């Protein structure tokens, strides 16, 4: 998908469709291009995946 | 006037980019009785409808762009207020890092929408954050012209000046200011000044004063420097804990001690002192000659 | 004997939005009016209860956004009955076009805001809490309450009658010596109506009351 | 005052990075706008603001006002 | 002195919404229309540096290409409540169409080798 | 009292639909003008003799020739016999 | 004409003896127009008193040192600027400096005549060490604003007589900026801050009510030329 | 074109009697003479942008006149003939004030974005309609005209009064294109002051876009009280090397 | 030549803290002067600067820097006047990080003069700065 | 310690333009009083102006009138300088009337009483043989520049075109501090302020009219007490 929007998309897509590639879906340019969070920054899963509560104490309080 | 994170949008451009947002405040304060008249009294310009954008446009962050974006400092994020006219108000400290000028170049304005686009918009990509460049590590958020200009003429030394004064020595900066309004005193003549014990003295300063059982303290200890009205009024703009700075300032010396404020100081401190930095330029700059 | 009613109504809390701006709205319309002075237009309500003048004051800088004084000097000059005065001067003629008072650029409504009538239930028991707060009685000379509340003009008693009808609950419209009310006699409408409106201590006081004297 | 308070030194001293300190304001934000449009249900799900706020202020301000003030936390599921 | 046709009355322009293209359906460019300014790759490179994914995302999907999602935003916005989860660009839907024409057996699987067959 | 000197010099609208948004009759129950069973008559007919646009109530009603209510103070047999005369 | 909105003044207090007072809605201009006027007023047009010259007995005007106090000519001279006093007699006063021994001389022990008083005796003069003596005369008189170090006036009056700068102006700092204020209907009504520190003696209000006073004296002066001429008139 | 010409001088061949656009009693005149002073003013002539003065509002010495024309036409469809008319179907009589009884709007009349310039009506046909909005025409009793209005209406922000309508028939023989049955033009004329935005320039390729407009008390003035028109920055004319300014 | 830069190096992002890795590349400081009092080096803001220590440095049988530390003026400055030529210092070009690179082998991140964070998109910024003054390039 | 108090003098240069003596002020002081007149002078001296006209047979500003030499949009900008003076608070109306060859200067206007027009030898237009011009002018009162887009009312007729105002009677101030050191022992200065109107009023009466708005400002900021 990258190499084919980079440029020489006919010779990139002609070689990719006989070796019967698959496309993993791991860089930058996939992710934009589908419409989904790119693997850097805030759209990792490190920061995505948490659970936010109030405190004990400040729940009492109000 | 402006400030370093905000920006001055034309009410035509601000009510048509927030037609939604202004639709629901005004029906929710009853101006409108539903969404078909709110959009009508929109749509035709009424008087109630700039009242209720002006504060349904506060905390709203808009990311400004110049085409080329060549490096990531071509978008930034600034807080809008709206201005009379058809035209957007720019900060002169960021016109550097767009790259743009006032021969008649044009921006573009984005609007975040969900709350993750406004959290990064403001806590990532906000303008008073970005004042170093990712290419080498130096500011490009920094007085330009016109401002260092101001700083140079402000604190320089009478060469070929007319420096009255040259003798006089002052209990304070206030009495100095005082003197300089009549005209017996220049702003580059060296004079010796007094100051308070809050001031930090100048790096080096080898000497503290020769004495015999009486020490002194870095800070808390008043002292007499021999210096210009203009070295001391450059050092009230820095911040309280900054040594003394006593030399000329060209562009080199500025860039130097923009860096160091950027290094050792919280944001804000430095957004400040870049404000403050800016306004006596232009005001020395104006009276320069 | 009405005290503690109106004290219970005043502590009762509120969530929705329409609701609170129509029990704002018969407040204003019932026990407040307004006054072209110095060439713009004061808003002034007199309360005659403690909680009830905050919770207006609150309702108003929350949902219309506007300021208020609530003075405690007596109109009346006694000083003894705590006439509240809660005056709204900053932005009053906004506050009066865009609460019900005044609409259409022309004179005062006589009855309730049109969005107070053709509403939700809700809005409906709204609106009567609102009047009873502004300005009611509970009597109980003899055999009942006699739940008197009296309305400006013939239009608001007998919008209020045809809320009150909305809610299944039986009530009349009444002039005397040319002050209007509208008032409930049967014992089972007032208790009733009475639940409704968020009372319940006293609506218990007054069901034991009613039954061991009848 | 503004799109500068509080300041983002504060805000990093309680959490690790930038990135993850976007996610945690965003998420708290949605909370109490969530909280906000379904008030007039009686329900019970969600809950907030915790501190004093102003007539309508935006949800992310008083998100990072909480998140600064010291009254949330963070876990990793 | 003289005074240039560079007037900014005919220079301004500002819209939230207005007429779309038929084929690809992002919003129509130019002035006389309403239009919309273009997002080209440099900015999208200065977004990623940024390392803001969130508001690339939504700039890429609810206001551009993402049909059924620019009225639920609208209508999210008017009635006050939280803005929706993208769904997938109009534009990733054509380019597969097109590619599908040339006899290429293009196909999207899940963490499963199954087609999700795009609705 | 509080009139505002009959309808003051402040206003921002200078819009009207038509003579609908002066009826009296909307700030009031509207279940009153049409009664049901025997019912009555009367008060809602004090109600309209304070109308402001009566006439052109009573006008539009007899236009349309509607057969239910009371329209311009008037019920279904009055508006009969003036159709009829 | 009428103003059609009455601007107001109000004031803040940041400390004992300094003070913030914001005017407004003012018209668009009248933000510079006023304020240059006040600054100068406030700096130049309010009397006061101040020491004159000094003589300190044993030195002459040449400033090498004054044996017996470890401070030098430049710093007694400087401490005596700052002290603070009020005067009743137009002719200049003089008064005496007689302490002595080893310590700290202070402001509290002078002995001011009848009619000038000092109003911050805590004030630190200079230190004394091994049992020296420091003997010194002050003249104080009346003036207003802030005049130089009057050189000689008569070279062979004495020896000793040293020059001081005066400082007369009660007040010490004030800065002054503009704004835009209005909101609700057009903008660019200005608002004006003005920002005033003064000395231990008198307090920021009335130096804003003599200068207002100088001022409305000055430009009545003006108005007198004639009195039936239609000005922007105000109301209450 | 103005006249230059009195009614009983004598003229030569070639000598000029009117001039241009852009012309002053025969010769180019491009713009105007302005009092320039070279300083750096408060910041805001930063960085090429430019101060005027007030008085350059007041005395319309840098106003110009911008002339638009906008067009439509009524052509045949399949449900019948497109009409231009004045009985557009649902709307105000006072949106149909300024209309003539041709339908055009009248000549002198301002006009401001979203009036009706031309009015236009085009048959639909008949149509199914949703179930609420049946109900509500049932309410209300309205019945559809089976014509929709198609009218000509000024842009968004635009403005000014109305110079002229031209109109042409195909019936009175007018040539028509193929297919139109009637054609009308509208020119809509407004004067333009000077104000923050616009661009000027000089004929030594120094230009800027105001940035601000003084009023004529703040601006500096000589030593007898003439103020200057206009503050350009010093900065731009050695490192440009264009002395000749 | 922007675009061919940042689509070949669009794949580069951090996503560890530390790959424990102890190799590094020899850069030079301070070079000999002919008067014979070592100078420090000319190009050292942009080739030393913003950059971690493999290992450790010891003169004198001390710690004169230790490792892993920002290595700003301040300790080079101290090297040089300890008498110190050659550092080995941790660079992208010898990262053992099993997935993409670390943190710590980048090193400082010139844009915020912290360590670069574990989410930072470094070849794209490093493409950006490449290609933003070939502008100026005299053709 | 100096007694002596400002004293305020006049000196005609010729019938409008007055020079105005203040002295002895304070030394660094008159450059800031001789500015704040100035100022109030060049902004807040209330006058009259027309603010809109209708000719017979006109519909808006972008014509020409039959039988005259100028458009009317080369006609609005003759009678924008116009130096009229009303007493009226309401507006007032003023006729033109000419027919025939000739100029129409501006003696030709006939005013009601209350109104008066001070520059008779104005040139507005010229006529030939087959031109009449009929001209209905408006006159109203304020002070400073209002822009024809605050003069357009409500009820605006098609026929009816507003102008620009230009309410100022002064045409030109300035001022000199001479450092005279006026002899009082010490530093004094003397300032000079040149004042010309435009044959509207009489300098005296505009500089009584600025020292009546100032005295007003530093009237509340005395009260302070
Ligand atoms: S006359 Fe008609 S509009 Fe008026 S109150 Fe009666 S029913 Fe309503
Ligand atoms: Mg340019
Ligand atoms: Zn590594």
């Amino acid at each position: 998908l990258s190499a084919a929007s980079f440029q020489e998309t006919t010779r990139v897509l002609t070689d990719a469709a006989i070796n019967a590639k698959s496309d993993s879906l791991i860089g930058l340019k996939e992710n934009v291009i589908i419409g989904k969070l790119i693997p850097a920054g805030t759209g990792l899963s490190r920061y995505r995946n948490i659970r936010v509560e109030p405190t004990e104490e400040a729940k009492a309080a109000m | 006037q402006l400030k370093l994170h905000q920006c001055g949008l034309p009410k035509a451009m601000a009510l048509e980019l927030f037609k939604p947002f202004v639709m629901k405040r005004l029906v929710d304060l009853n101006h409108a009785q539903n969404i078909k008249s709110a959009k009508r009294m929109v749509e035709r310009g009424r008087t109630v409808v700039y009242d209720v954008l002006e504060e349904v446009i506060a905390e709203h962050p808009v990311l400004l762009n110049r085409a080329p974006t060549l490096h990531r400092l071509g978008i930034q994020a600034f807080e809008p207020q709206l201005v009379e006219g058809k035209a957007i108000q720019i900060h002169p400290l960021v016109c550097t890092a767009f790259n743009a000028d006032f021969d008649g170049d044009q921006m573009a304005v984005h609007l975040p929408l969900s709350a993750e686009a406004q959290a990064e918009a403001r806590i990532l990509m906000l303008s008073s954050n970005n004042i170093l460049k990712p290419a080498d590590g130096r500011p490009v958020t920094m007085p330009t012209q016109d401002m260092v200009l101001g700083l140079f003429f402000l604190t320089t030394d009478g060469e070929l000046r007319d420096t009255k004064g040259e003798g006089r020595a002052f209990g304070s900066t206030a009495e100095a200011i005082m003197a300089f309004d009549a005209g017996e005193l220049a702003l580059q003549s060296q004079i010796d000044i007094r100051f308070p014990v809050g001031t930090v003295a100048p790096r080096g300063w080898v000497p503290p004063v020769t004495e015999e059982g009486e020490p002194e303290w870095q800070q808390g200890d008043s002292f007499r420097l021999r210096t210009s009205l203009g070295r001391a009024l450059f050092n009230e703009l820095l911040p309280e804990d900054y040594p003394f700075v006593d030399y000329s300032v060209g562009k080199k010396q500025l860039s130097e001690i923009v860096n160091d404020l950027a290094e050792r100081y919280p944001k804000v401190i430095v957004a400040a002192t870049l404000d403050n930095l800016k306004a006596a330029g232009f005001y020395w700059a104006t009276r320069s000659g | 004997m009405t005290a503690a009613v109106k004290d219970e109504i005043s502590r009762l809390p509120v969530t929705r939005t329409c609701c609170r701006k129509a029990e704002v709205s018969s407040i204003l319309r019932f026990a407040g009016g307004l006054h072209l002075v110095s060439g713009r237009i004061v808003i002034e309500a007199e309360l005659d209860t403690a909680m009830a003048a905050r919770r207006l004051k609150r309702d108003i800088l929350e949902i219309f956004g506007h300021s208020s004084e609530l003075i405690v000097m007596a109109p009346g000059g006694l000083r003894r009955g705590s006439r509240f005065v809660v005056r709204v001067v900053a932005g009053g003629d906004q506050l009066a076009r865009q609460t019900g008072l005044v609409d259409g650029r022309g004179r005062p409504i006589r009855g309730l805001p049109p969005q107070v009538v053709s509403g939700a239930t809700c809005d409906a028991e709204a609106a009567w809490r609102g009047a009873f707060l502004a300005h009611g009685s509970l009597t109980e000379p003899g055999r009942s309450s006699s739940l008197e509340v009296t309305c400006p003009g013939p239009e608001a008693a007998l919008a209020l009658v045809g809320a009150a009808r909305r809610l299944s609950i039986a009530a009349k419209a009444r002039e005397v010596r040319g002050v209007d009310r509208v008032v409930v006699r049967d014992g089972d409408a007032i208790g009733a109506l009475l639940t409704r409106l968020g009372a319940h201590e006293s609506v218990l006081a007054w069901e034991e009351r009613r039954m061991r004297r009848e | 005052e503004g799109i500068i308070n509080p300041p983002i030194d504060e805000l990093l001293e309680a959490t690790d990075s930038k990135y993850s300190l976007v996610i945690y304001a965003a998420k708290r934000a949605r909370q109490i706008n969530a909280y906000y449009s379904q008030l007039g249900e009686g329900l019970l799900e969600y809950v907030g603001p915790l501190v004093d706020t102003h007539v309508h202020e935006k949800p992310l301000s008083i998100a990072l006002r909480e998140i600064n003030a010291g009254l949330l936390t963070s876990e990793a599921i | 002195i003289l005074k240039l046709h560079h007037l900014v009355d005919d220079k301004l322009h500002a819209r939230s919404t207005g007429p779309y293209s038929m084929i690809t359906q992002q919003p129509l460019g130019g002035k006389a229309q309403f239009g919309g300014q273009r997002f080209g790759e440099m900015e999208v490179w200065a977004l990623e540096a940024y390392g803001a994914a969130y508001a690339l995302q939504e700039l890429l999907t609810i206001k551009s290409d993402d049909v059924t999602g620019r009225v639920k935003v609208y209508e999210a916005i008017v009635k006050g409540e939280n803005i929706p989860e993208p769904g997938i660009p109009e534009s990733f839907k054509v380019l597969i169409k097109e590619m599908q024409s040339l006899c290429l057996n293009v196909e999207v699987l899940s963490s499963d080798g199954m087609s999700i067959e795009m609705r | 009292m509080t009139e505002l000197f009959q309808e003051l010099l402040v206003e921002d609208a200078d819009e009207e639909l038509g003579w609908q948004e002066r009826a009296l009759c909307a700030q009031t129950d509207p279940e009153s003008f049409f009664p049901e069973k025997g019912g009555s008559t009367r008060e809602a007919k004090k109600v309209c003799l304070a109308c402001e646009v009566r006439s052109e109530c009573l006008e539009y009603a007899l236009q349309n020739d509607e057969r239910f209510g009371i329209w311009g103070g008037l019920s279904e047999r009055e508006r009969r016999r003036l159709k009829k005369k | 004409m009428l103003i059609a909105q009455r601007p107001s003044l109000t004031e803040e207090v940041v400390d004992e003896f300094r003070s913030r007072f914001v005017i407004e809605p003012l018209e668009p201009g009248f933000g510079y127009t006023l304020g240059n006027s006040l600054r100068r007023t406030l700096l130049s047009s309010i009397p006061g008193a101040a020491v004159t010259s000094i003589r300190i007995d044993g030195v002459l005007h040449e400033f090498t040192t004054v044996p017996g106090v470890k401070e030098d000519v430049t710093d007694l001279i400087l401490n005596i600027k700052q002290l603070v006093v009020s005067s009743e007699h137009d002719e200049p006063v003089v008064m005496y400096l007689r302490k002595q021994g080893p310590g700290l001389v202070t402001a509290a022990d002078i002995a001011p005549p009848a009619g000038v008083e000092v109003h911050n005796p805590d004030l630190v003069l200079a230190t004394l060490n091994g049992k020296g003596k420091l003997e010194m005369e002050l003249t104080v008189e009346r003036g207003r604003g802030y005049v130089s170090a009057v050189q000689n006036k008569q070279v062979g009056q004495e020896i000793g007589r040293i020059p001081v700068d005066s400082i007369y102006s009660p007040v010490l700092k004030v800065t002054y900026k503009v704004e835009a204020t209005r909101v609700e209907q057009r903008t660019d009504f200005d608002k004006l801050i003005v920002d005033v520190e003064t000395k231990q003696a008198m307090r920021p209000r009335d130096a804003m009510a003599s200068a207002g006073k100088t001022l409305v004296e000055l430009f009545g002066l003006a108005r007198e030329l004639n009195i039936d001429a239609e000005g922007i008139d105000m109301g209450p | 074109q103005k006249v230059v010409v009195d009614e009983g001088d004598r003229v030569i061949e070639g000598q000029v009697l009117a001039d241009g656009p852009a012309t002053e009693d025969g010769e180019m005149a491009l713009g105007k003479n302005l009092l320039v002073a070279f300083m750096p003013w408060e910041g805001h002539n930063y960085e090429d942008a430019i101060i005027l003065s007030q008085r350059l509002v007041q005395d319309d010495v840098l106003s110009s006149i911008h002339i638009e024309e906008h067009e439509v036409d009524a052509r045949d469809t399949k449900l019948g003939p497109e009409e231009i008319t004045r009985d557009i179907p649902n709307v105000s009589e006072e949106v149909l004030a300024d209309l003539d009884e041709r339908g055009i709007i009248r000549i002198g009349a301002e006009v401001v974005a979203g009036d009706i310039l031309v009015g236009k009506v085009t048959p639909k046909g008949e149509t199914e309609l949703t179930p609420e909005e049946r109900l509500l025409r049932a309410i209300f009793g309205e019945k559809a005209r089976e014509v929709r209005d198609t009218s000509l209406k000024v842009p968004h922000g635009e403005i000014g009064k109305i110079i002229g309508v031209r109109v042409f028939d195909r019936e009175e023989g007018d040539e028509l294109p193929p297919g139109v049955n009637q054609l009308v033009r509208v020119y809509v004329a407004q004067k333009r002051k000077i104000t923050d935005g616009d661009k000027l320039a000089g004929r030594h390729g120094n230009k800027g876009v105001i940035s601000k407009i003084l009023p004529i008390e703040d601006m500096p003035f000589l030593e007898d009280g003439t103020p200057v028109d206009i503050i350009l920055n010093p900065l731009g004319v050695p490192s440009r090397m264009n002395p000749g300014q | 030549l922007t675009r061919r830069l940042v689509d070949v190096s669009q794949d580069v992002i951090i996503r560890e803290e530390d790959c424990g890795t102890e190799r590094g590349l020899k850069l030079r400081i301070a070079e000999r002067g002919a008067d014979g009092v070592l100078r420090k080096t000319d190009d050292v803001e942009t080739s030393v600067y913003a950059r971690m220590l493999a290992e450790d440095v010891v003169v004198d049988g001390k710690v004169i820097a230790p490792a892993n530390v920002d290595l700003g003026d301040v300790l080079i400055d101290a090297l040089v006047g300890a008498g110190v030529e050659e550092v080995k210092t941790r660079s992208v070009l010898t990262c053992e990080s099993a997935v993409g690179t670390c943190a710590f082998c980048y090193g400082r991140s010139l844009a915020t003069g912290k360590l670069v964070d574990i989410g930072e998109a470094v070849g794209i910024i490093a493409a950006q700065s490449i290609g933003e003054p070939g502008t100026q390039l005299t053709m």
